[PDB]
C-alpha cells in the first residue's frame, strides 16, 4: 500500500501512514519514485533516507512501499551488464533514455525483461520430484562462455508442480511452480537477494587452490588462493591497472566481478572504456571478457547510499556466481572511498564519530565483507564448489598505512600486493614492492605444491631469503663499497638482480610473457636458484684452496649461461609448449652444470 | 621521553609540523655535509 | 552452518537427488550392487512419501539425515553418472560400472580425485563439441572425442591407461589451440593418426558419413598444395576412400611430396 | 559534537514538553 | 506548464534567525521559491528549506530584518529554482542568483534547467584526451589540462590565485593546432576583486567568451551556495547541447564550503570533522563531478576549482576532499609569491594525473610529455643543487651542479615567470622550454628519448 | 573443552552476551562442578566494539575514542569472573585476547583492560617480523600474581632475582641499542656491548622457544641463568649475594 | 593593494616599485640563507650571499625598525621612506656589481674589503633613520639623502 510524505528536510523525508513497513525496507517516494531507506520507525511514521535528491518533493506525496529491504535482482542478464551500486543498470539508462543523465527516481528493471533466453530443464526433473534451496532446476544459455545455472532461492523448497519445459522465455515467465506445505510457489528464472544478508552455503572450506594471475612476482613470492582476500594500494603511478586487467584476462577466475565504490568520474571512465576491450582466449578463440565480467561502476557523485551499497550488491552477485559454482573473482576499486561513503552516510544519521571520523562499526563492516569471501561446497543437490576472491584495492594517504581503512584492512586480509609508484618510475612492472607485500595462504597452498609442484616451495624460500639478504648487502655497499663484499655475497648480489630484472620483471605487452603459467615460473625460478646454490658451492669449496673462484671469473667463464637465464623469459607458453620449455630450461640446467664442473 | 610536551590545540600542530620539517631540512642539509666530507675524505685516503 | 530447517530441508533435497541419479544411470535395476549400497536412501523415494513427510522423517532422525554422509554418498554416485553419460551412445557393462563405483567409493575425496579431473577435462571436450559448427578443427575434436568415449566406456577411468591419457592430452591441446591455425590442427591431427597403434582408428566408432567427411578434410587441405594436374587427381581419387586410415594418410604423404619434388 | 547532540535532544524534548 | 495561480500567505508563525517559518501552507514544496514581501514594502526571496505537515522554514535569502507575523507576506512560487539558459548569457556578468548585474537585460530563456542538474551516467562519459590551453606555461606545459579534467588551483589566502584565474579566462582556449566559452564563477570574493574580475575581462576583450558569475563576500551565503551551480548549469547547456567546449572557473570553493557551514547550521545540523558538515564530500562531489567528455556530444566541461587553504594545511577537509574527487593539483606557493615570480606556480608539487591524454602528436606536440618530464628533473635536480650549495660553497661544485643551478635560475625566470598579460601558446612553452634544456649536452637529458632529442634540441 | 562461536558475520549485539555466556558455564563448571576451567576470549576488541555500538546507538556519555563511559565497569564485569573462591576447589583463570588497535596500548580497550585484569602477556611486531617466536615482548608484560605464585617451596628459591634481572639486563639492553643507534659501534664502551650479547642471547635462547616445546620452569630458570652468567656479579646489581653465591657459579 | 597603487607610483615615486620588490626579495633571500646559516655555519657563504646578509641586517634594523615614541620617528612621510629605501637598495645593486664584475678574478672584491673600506658609509645608512622632518625640512633631507647616494658611489668607485 501508499503511504504518504509528511516532512521533507534534506534527504530525511519523514512519511505517515507506514504503519506496516519494516525497517530498513526500501520505499519509492513521490512521484518521480525517489528511492530511500526507512532508517527509523516511530509509532505509524518512518523516516526515510532518500537516496536522491529531495528537491521538489511535497507534502502529500505517495510513498510506495517496496517490499523488500536493499536488495539485488539475480538472474540472467547479469553478464557484461554495468550496474550502479543500487542496481540500477547504466547500460540500459542511456540506451532507453537517450540521454547522458541518470535520470532522477529511474525505475528501469534491472534485468531485462524483454530479451528472451535460451532454457533447458535439468532433466531428472520432474513433477512430484523433491526440489531443495541451491537445486539447479536448469540451464539458462546465457553466453558461449558462461552457462548460467538456474537455481532455487534459498529458503525455497517442496515438490515440483510444474517445471517449463526447454525452450526460450524471459525473467517474466514462470518457469517453475513448486509445493510444500500444499502451499505454492511460483517461480521465473530471476531471484532476489538482500545485499546485507549472506547467502548460505552447505559448508565453507578452507581456502586451498591457488589463484593464478600470470605475473610471476604474484604467483610465486605473494599467492593468493581461489576463495582468498587481497589488498592492492592504489595510486597515481603505481599501476593498480595491471593487477585488474590480469585477474580479468588471464585468472583462473570463471567469473569477474568489478566493484567502482566511489571513483573519480574519469577514473571511472576509463574502466569502462576499457573492460569491454579486454579479450580471452577460450577454446582458440578470441573472447570478450565481458562475458564473464559485471561492472559495477559509479562516480562521486552518486547517491551516497550507492557508494556504500556497491561492496555489498557485488559480493552478492559474486555469491550468486559461487553458489553456481563458478570461481568468482571480485575487485573492489577503492574501498577507502566507500569507507567514506560509510563516514559520510554516518555523518548524516548524526551517529557518533568513532576513531579518526569514521563510524563506530568500520572495522565490523570491512570484517563481515571480506568474511564473505572463501571457497565453499554450494548449497543444493548437484554438488559444486564455488569462490569468491575479494582482492578489493585500499588507498592510504601518500603511503600512510595507519588510517582505519587501511589498517583494518591489513588486519583483516590476508594477502596484500602493496603496488609501488617508485619501482613503476623505475621501470619495473609489475610495480609489486617485494618487500611491503606479503602473503600468509603459502602454508595452506604447501598441500597444493607438494602434488603438483613439488620442488617450488624451496625455492620460493630461498628467493625471497636471497631478497633479503641484498636488503642489507645493500647498505654494506653503502657503508664500504661494492669492493669490500666477500665473492658469496657479490654472488649474492647479482644473482638478486638477475631475479628482480629477468623474474619479478614482466613485461605485461609482450606475447612471450605476458602470461607466464607456474611451470614456466617454477622452471625459471628453480634454473635461477641452481646457479644460485651452484655459484655459492664454487666459492665455499674453494675458499679452502688457492685457486679461490670469485664473481669475475664465474662471469667470465659462464657469459653464455648467465645470457640464457636472462633470455628464459622469452619461452613462449603459446607457441613454445609446456614440454618444449620444460626441457628447453632442463638443457639450461646441463650447460649450467656442465659449466660449472669445467670450472671446478 | 616520548612526546615535546607542548599542550594539544590548532596552534601546536601547526607548530610541531613547521618544526618536524625544520628537524628534516637540517637532516638533509647534515646529511649533505656528510657527503661532501665523505667524498672528500675517500678521495683524501686514495690519494 | 545451516540453521536447522535448512538442513534439514537439504537432507531432503539430497535423498531426492540420490534417488534421482540413480533412476537416471539405471533406469532397469541393473545395477544391483549400488542399489543395495543405496538402498536405505533409495527406500524413501521408492514409496511416494511427500516433501514434508520425508522432513519429518530426517528430523526425527527415521531416515538418513547426516549431512556429509549423503553429500559423499551422493557425490560418489555423481561421478558416476557423470561418466556415464559422458560417454554418452558409448555404452558400458555393468560389471565395468560396478567396478568404478567401488573404486570411487574406495576414494578418498573425489573433489580432488583425478577420477573427477578426468571427468572434467572429457566434458570440456563434449561442451565444446555440443554448439561447435563443423570446420576442421571441430572435425578433429569430434572424431578424438568419440574415440576416447569409445575407450571410456571400455576402460573405465580409474585408471592409468596410456592411451587414454595421451588422447586427453591431445584433444585438451587440440581445444586450446587457436581456430585460425588450420595448419598446425592438420598436424595435431595427423599426428595423433600416425602415432596411434590401431592402423584405422575412427572405424566403426565414427559413421560412415563423418569418416568420408573427414577423408574429405584431408583431401581438401592437401590438395591445393599442389602444382601437376595428373598428380592432383590422383590425390583426388584417395577422396572415395570410406575410412581414414594411417596407409591411406601415407599415400596422401607421398604424392604431396612427389608434387613438391617436381616444384 | 556529543554537548551539541545533547543540547539538540533537550530542545527536541523541549518541543514534546511545549507541545 | 503550471497554470494555477500562486498562493500567498501572511500567516508567518516565526521568524528565527535567517529563517521564516510559515504555518498552513497547502501542500508544501521542499525546495520551493518563496517571494515574501516585507510590511513596508520590500520584497526578499527564500527557499523552502524544510517542510513538515502544514508547516514551511522559508530561508530568506537577504536577512530577516523586518520581518514580523501579521503583516509579512509569503508568496509560494510553486516550483523548485530554475536557472533561465541561452548562448546570449554568454558575454554578460550576473551577480549570484542569475541577476544582471552589467546593466543589461534579463535572460531571455531558451531553456529552464534544475540547478541541481543531474548526474552524468557514468558509462556516458568519456576520457578527457585533448588538451585545453591556458597560455600560463607552468601549467600547459608542466601539467596540461585534458578536455574533461576537474584541476584545482590549491592556493594560501594573499597569494595572486585570483590573478592567474583571471588570467585563465582571459587567454584559455583550444590549441588550434571557436566553440570555447569560459564560465567564471566567484565565490565569497571581496568588493574589489569581484570589480577588477569584471573590469579584466570587460577591457581585454575576451567577454565574448566569459559567463561570469559574482557572488559578493556580502551578498547572501544562500546565494552563494546556489552560484556554483548555477554555473554549472549554463556550462551543461553549452556544453552538452551547444556543443562547446566550456571551462567552469570555480573560484575560492573555501568561501564556499563557508556557506554550506552556515546553511548547515541554519538546519541545525551538528558539525562533522573540522566544523565542516559531514556530507560536503558529496556535494563538493556534485559540484565537480558535473563535467567531463560525454559520448555523442562534441562537447565537454572543464573545471578548476581554486582553493584557498586554511593555515596552508593541506589535510584540511575543503583540499582534502577536493584532492579526492578531483584529478591533480596546482599549487601556488609563497615563496615563490614573496621572490616575487609570477605566477608562483610551483612544479614541483603540482600534478595533473590526466596530463598524459592532452598531449602528443596531434593534440599539442611531439616532444612535449618528454620536455615537461625533463623540465621537471632539471628543476628538481637544481633545488637539490641550490640546497647543496649553501653547505659546500660554490666552489666545490661541478660543472654539471653549476649547469643545474643556471637552469633553476633560468627556469624560475624565463619559463615560470610569465607576467599577467603574455600569452604562450603551448608551442612556445615547448620552445623555452627548449631553450632552456639547451643548457644541458644531450647526454644530460636522459629522460628524453634519443629519437627527440636529435629532432629537436639543435638550434 | 566448550565452544562459543561468534564468527565475523554473525550478529553484532550478541557478542555482548557470549562472553557472559562463557563465563556462566565456566563458573557451573568450576565452582559447582570443581573443574579446573581456563577461559579463553577471543578479540575483546571485536567485543569492546559491540560494546561501542550499543552504546552509541543509545547515545550513552562517551569515553576516550568514542567507547561508551563505563566500558571499564563492562569489561570488569566480565574479566572479574576469575579466580578461586573459598572451600571450593575448582578455579576460571582467564586468559582474554585482544587485538590492540593500531599497536597502541593507550587505546582504551588495552588500557582498561590493564586497570582491570591481573597483567598482560604483550605479543610484539618487533619480533614477529624477526620471526621470533613466541614474540612476547617481555618488557611491557605484567603478571601481578607472579610475586606470591614463585619462591621458595613453590618453583624455585631464585626464581623471583633472576626474573628481576632478567628485566633489568633486558632494559638496559634495549636502552644500548638506541643508543648505539646514535653513537654507532664505536663508541659503546664493553658493558654495552656485554648488554647488547645478553639482548642478543635473551631473545634468542629465552624467548625463542618451539611452538611444541614445552620448556619446565626450571629449565627456564636455568637457561636464565646460562645469559646471567653473561656478566660479572657487580652487574647483576638486582641480586643478593646469597643468591648469587649458590646458583652464579655453576 | 599593489596592482592598484602601481598607477600612483609610477606617476610620483615612479622609482618606488622596483625598490620594494628588490626589498622584499633581499628579505627572502636571507630568510633562506638563515636557514642554511643556523644548521651549519656562515663559513660557506659566498660574497653576494654575505652581501645578502650584511643588507638584509641593514634592512630589517634601520628601515623596517622604527621607534615610534620618538619625535623624528614617530612619523615617516614617504619622500623619508622611499629615500631611505632608494639608499639602502642602491648599496645592495652596487656591492653586487661589485663583487660580481671580480668575481672569477684575481683582484678579488669581497664583503670583507667593503666593509673596512667605507664603514662610514655603513653607518650613515643606518643613521638616515633619524633625519627629523619636523626640524628638518623635505628639501634638507632629500638633499641629505642624495649627498649619501653621491658619497656611496665615490667610496665604491674608488673600491674599484
Amino acid at each position: 500500500t501508499f503511504g504518504y510524505v509528511h516532512g521533507v528536510s534534506g534527504p530525511v523525508v519523514t512519511a505517515c501512514d507506514m504503519a506496516g513497513a519494516a525497517m530498513y525496507e526500501l520505499v519509492r517516494v513521490g512521484h518521480s519514485e525517489l528511492v530511500g531507506e526507512i532508517i527509523r520507525l516511530e509509532g505509524d511514521m518512518a523516516t526515510i533516507q532518500v537516496y536522491e535528491e529531495t528537491s521538489g518533493v511535497s507534502v502529500g506525496d505517495p510513498v510506495l512501499r517496496t517490499g523488500k529491504p536493499l536488495s539485488v535482482e539475480l538472474g540472467p542478464g547479469i553478464m557484461g551488464a554495468i550496474f550502479d551500486g543500487i542496481q540500477r543498470p547504466l547500460s540500459d539508462i542511456s540506451s532507453q533514455t537517450q540521454s547522458i543523465y541518470i535520470p532522477r527516481g529511474v525505475n528501469v528493471s534491472a534485468l531485462s525483461r524483454d530479451i528472451k533466453w535460451e532454457f533447458i530443464p535439468s532433466k531428472n526433473l520432474r513433477v512430484g520430484s523433491h526440489i531443495t534451496g541451491g537445486d539447479i532446476y536448469g540451464i539458462v544459455n546465457e553466453n558461449s562462455l558462461i552457462k548460467h545455472k538456474i537455481m532455487l532461492p534459498p529458503r525455497s523448497r517442496g515438490s515440483v508442480t510444474y517445471i517449463a519445459p526447454p525452450g526460450n522465455y524471459d525473467a517474466s515467465d514462470v518457469v517453475l511452480e513448486l509445493e510444500f506445505e500444499g502451499v505454492k510457489e511460483k517461480l521465473s528464472m530471476v531471484q532476489v537477494w538482500p545485499v546485507r544478508q549472506v547467502r548460505p552455503v552447505t559448508e565453507k572450506l578452507p581456502a586451498n587452490h591457488p589463484l593464478l594471475t600470470g605475473q610471476r612476482v604474484l604467483d610465486a613470492l605473494f599467492p593468493c588462493v581461489q576463495g582468498g582476500t587481497t589488498a592492492i594500494p592504489g595510486a597515481f603511478g603505481c599501476g593498480k591497472t595491471v593487477i585488474s586487467q590480469s585477474l580479468s584476462k588471464y585468472s583462473n577466475s570463471d567469473v569477474i566481478i568489478y566493484v567502482g565504490c566511489g571513483e573519480r568520474g574519469n577514473e571511472m571512465s576509463e574502466v569502462l572504456r576499457d573492460f569491454p576491450e579486454l579479450t580471452m582466449e577460450v577454446d582458440g578463440k578470441v573472447e570478450s571478457i565481458m562475458k564473464r565480467t559485471a561492472l559495477v561502476a559509479n562516480t562521486s557523485n552518486m547517491p551516497v547510499a550507492a557508494r556504500e551499497a556497491s561492496i555489498y550488491t557485488g559480493i552478492t552477485l559474486s555469491e550468486y556466481f559461487r553458489d553456481m559454482g563458478y570461481h568468482v573473482s571480485m575487485m573492489a576499486d577503492s574501498t577507502s572511498r566507500w569507507a567514506e561513503a560509510l563516514r559520510e552516510i554516518s555523518g548524516r544519521l548524526a551517529e557518533m564519530p568513532a576513531d579518526s571520523g569514521y563510524p563506530a562499526y568500520l572495522g565490523a563492516r570491512l570484517a563481515s565483507f571480506y568474511e564473505r569471501a572463501g571457497r565453499v561446497k554450494c548449497l543444493g543437490n548437484p554438488e559444486r564448489e564455488g569462490s569468491v576472491s575479494i582482492v578489493g584495492a585500499v588507498s592510504p594517504p601518500g603511503g600512510d598505512f595507519s588510517d582505519p581503512v587501511t589498517s583494518a584492512t591489513l588486519g583483516i586480509v590476508q594477502v596484500f600486493w602493496g603496488l609501488d609508484k617508485k619501482l613503476a618510475q623505475r621501470k619495473h612492472f609489475p610495480s609489486v614492492n617485494w618487500l611491503i607485500s606479503y602473503s600468509k595462504y603459502m602454508r595452506a597452498l604447501d598441500e597444493y605444491y607438494d602434488k603438483h609442484f613439488t620442488e617450488f616451495v624451496p625455492l620460493r624460500t630461498k628467493a625471497k631469503e636471497i631478497l633479503q639478504e641484498e636488503e642489507d648487502l645493500a647498505e654494506i655497499v653503502q657503508l664500504v663499497g661494492k669492493a669490500s663484499l666477500a665473492e658469496t655475497d657479490k654472488i649474492t648480489l647479482e644473482v638478486a638482480k638477475l631475479i628482480k630484472d629477468d623474474f619479478l620483471q614482466q613485461n605485461g605487452y609482450t606475447p612471450y610473457d605476458r602470461f607466464c603459467p607456474f611451470y614456466k615460473t617454477v622452471g625459471m625460478l628453480s634454473n635461477m636458484i641452481s646457479f644460485y646454490d651452484m655459484a655459492r658451492r664454487a666459492v665455499e669449496t674453494t675458499a679452502q684452496s688457492d685457486n679461490k673462484i670469485t664473481w669475475s671469473i664465474i662471469r667470465e667463464h659462464m657469459g653464455e649461461i648467465l645470457y640464457k637465464l636472462s633470455s628464459m623469459k622469452f619461452k613462449d607458453p603459446v607457441k613454445d609448449g609446456e614440454a618444449k620449455i620444460k626441457a628447453d630450461y632442463a638443457q639450461l640446467l646441463e650447460d649450467m652444470q656442465n659449466a660449472f664442473r669445467s670450472l671446478e | 621521553k616520548d612526546r615535546i610536551e607542548i599542550f594539544p590545540s590548532r596552534m601546536a600542530q601547526t607548530i610541531m609540523k613547521a618544526r618536524l620539517k625544520g628537524a628534516q631540512t637540517g637532516r638533509n642539509l647534515l646529511k649533505k655535509k656528510s657527503d661532501a666530507l665523505t667524498l672528500r675524505f675517500r678521495q683524501i685516503l686514495k690519494k | 552452518g545451516l540453521t536447522s530447517e535448512q538442513y534439514h530441508s537439504q537432507v531432503v533435497g539430497k535423498i531426492g537427488y540420490i534417488a534421482r541419479c540413480m533412476q537416471t544411470i539405471d533406469p532397469e535395476n541393473n545395477l544391483k550392487k549400488i542399489r543395495e549400497d543405496y538402498q536405505d536412501v533409495l527406500i524413501w523415494a521408492e514409496k511416494n512419501y511427500r516433501f514434508e513427510e520425508i522432513l519429518e522423517a530426517s528430523k526425527s532422525g527415521k531416515c538418513p539425515n547426516d549431512l556429509d554422509a549423503l553429500s559423499r554418498r551422493s557425490l560418489i554416485l555423481q561421478e558416476l553418472l557423470r561418466l556415464v553419460s559422458s560417454i554418452s551412445p558409448f555404452k558400458m557393462k555393468l560389471d565395468l560400472i560396478e567396478s568404478q563405483y567401488e573404486k570411487m567409493k574406495q576414494h578418498v575425496n573425489l573433489w580432488k580425485s583425478d577420477y573427477h579431473v578426468k571427468l572434467n577435462q572429457l566434458n570440456q571436450l563434449t561442451d565444446y563439441l555440443k554448439n561447435a559448427a563443423p570446420t576442421p578443427k571441430n572435425n578433429f575434436l569430434r572424431a578424438m572425442t568419440s574415440v576416447l568415449q569409445m575407450q571410456i566406456a571400455q576402460y573405465g577411468i580409474t585408471e592409468d591407461n596410456e592411451g587414454i591419457n595421451q588422447l586427453f592430452k591431445l584433444g585438451l591441446h587440440l581445444l586450446a589451440m587457436a581456430n585460425e591455425k588450420i595448419d598446425e590442427q592438420y598436424h595435431l591431427f595427423k599426428g595423433y593418426v600416425k602415432d596411434q597403434p590401431e592402423e584405422s582408428p575412427f572405424e566403426g566408432i565414427l559413421p560412415a558419413e563423418d569418416q568420408k567427411i573427414l577423408v574429405k578434410t584431408m583431401i581438401d587441405y592437401a590438395m591445393p598444395k599442389l602444382s601437376s594436374k595428373v598428380l592432383q587427381d590422383k590425390l583426388s581419387a584417395l577422396s572415395s576412400s570410406d575410412v581414414l586410415t594411417k596407409t591411406l594418410l601415407d599415400s596422401i604423404d607421398r604424392i604431396v611430396k612427389e608434387n613438391e619434388k617436381l616444384n | 559534537f556529543y554537548r551539541l547532540k545533547k543540547i539538540q535532544e533537550k530542545k527536541k524534548i523541549i518541543k514534546e514538553k511545549s507541545e | 506548464y503550471l497554470s494555477q495561480p500562486r498562493l500567498t500567505y501572511k500567516t508567518v508563525s516565526g521568524v528565527n534567525g535567517p529563517l521564516v517559518i510559515l504555518d498552513h501552507v497547502k501542500f508544501p514544496r521542499y525546495a520551493e521559491i518563496v517571494h515574501l514581501t516585507l510590511p513596508d514594502g520590500t520584497k526578499r526571496s527564500g527557499q523552502v528549506l524544510e517542510v513538515s505537515g502544514s508547516k514551511a522554514v522559508v530561508q530568506v535569502f537577504e536577512g530577516t530584518s523586518g520581518i514580523d507575523a501579521k503583516k509579512t507576506s509569503c508568496e509560494f512560487t510553486g516550483d523548485i529554482l530554475r536557472t533561465p539558459v541561452s548562448e546570449d548569457m554568454l558575454g554578460r556578468v550576473f551577480n549570484g542568483s542569475g541577476k544582471p548585474i552589467d546593466r543589461g537585460p534579463v535572460v531571455l530563456a531558451e531553456d529552464f534547467l534544475d540547478i541541481m542538474g543531474q548526474p552524468i551516467n557514468p558509462q556516458c562519459r568519456i576520457y578527457p584526451e585533448e588538451m585545453i590551453q591556458t597560455g600560463i606555461s607552468a601549467i600547459d606545459g608542466m601539467n596540461s589540462i585534458a578536455r574533461g579534467q576537474k584541476i584545482p588551483i590549491f592556493s594560501a589566502a594573499g597569494l595572486p590565485h585570483n590573478e592567474i584565474a583571471a588570467q585563465i579566462c582571459r587567454q584559455a582556449g583550444l590549441v588550434k593546432k571557436e566553440n570555447f566559452a569560459i564560465v567564471f564563477a566567484a565565490m565569497g570574493v571581496n568588493m574589489e576583486t569581484a570589480r577588477f574580475f569584471k573590469s579584466d575581462f570587460e577591457e581585454n576583450g575576451s567577454m565574448d567568451n566569459v559567463c561570469l558569475f559574482l557572488n559578493l563576500a556580502n551578498d547572501p551565503t544562500i546565494e552563494r551556495i546556489i552560484t556554483p551551480r548555477l554555473a554549472l548549469t549554463t556550462a551543461e547547456f553549452l556544453a552538452y547541447q551547444c556543443e562547446k567546449h566550456v571551462l567552469v572557473i570555480l573560484t575560492d570553493m573555501s568561501s564556499y564550503a563557508e556557506a554550506l557551514r552556515e546553511v548547515s547550521a541554519a538546519r541545525e545540523e551538528v558539525p562533522g570533522r573540522r566544523g565542516f558538515p559531514g556530507y560536503m564530500y558529496t556535494d563538493l562531489a556534485t559540484i565537480y563531478e558535473r563535467a567531463g567528455r560525454v559520448e555523442g556530444r562534441n562537447g565537454s566541461i572543464t573545471q578548476i576549482p581554486i582553493l584557498t587553504m586554511p593555515n596552508d594545511d593541506i589535510t584540511h577537509p575543503i583540499p582534502d576532499l577536493t584532492g579526492y574527487i578531483t584529478e591533480g593539483q596546482i599549487y601556488v606557493d609563497r615563496q615563490l609569491h614573496n621572490r616575487q615570480i609570477y605566477p608562483p606556480i610551483n612544479v614541483l608539487p603540482s600534478l595533473s594525473r590526466l596530463m598524459k591524454s592532452a598531449i602528443g602528436e596531434g593534440m599539442t606536440r611531439k616532444d612535449h610529455a618528454d620536455v615537461s618530464n625533463q623540465l621537471y628533473a632539471c628543476y628538481a635536480i637544481g633545488k637539490d643543487v641550490q640546497a647543496m650549495k649553501a653547505v659546500v660553497g660554490e666552489e666545490a661544485l661541478t660543472s654539471d651542479d653549476l649547469l643545474y643551478l643556471e637552469f633553476l635560475q633560468k627556469f624560475e625566470k624565463n619559463f615560470i615567470t610569465q607576467g599577467p598579460y603574455e600569452n604562450r601558446t603551448v608551442y612556445e612553452t615547448l620552445d623555452i622550454g627548449w631553450q632552456l634544456l639547451r643548457i644541458f649536452p644531450k647526454e644530460m637529458l636522459k629522460r628524453i628519448p634519443q629519437s627527440t632529442l636529435s629532432e629537436f634540441y639543435p638550434r
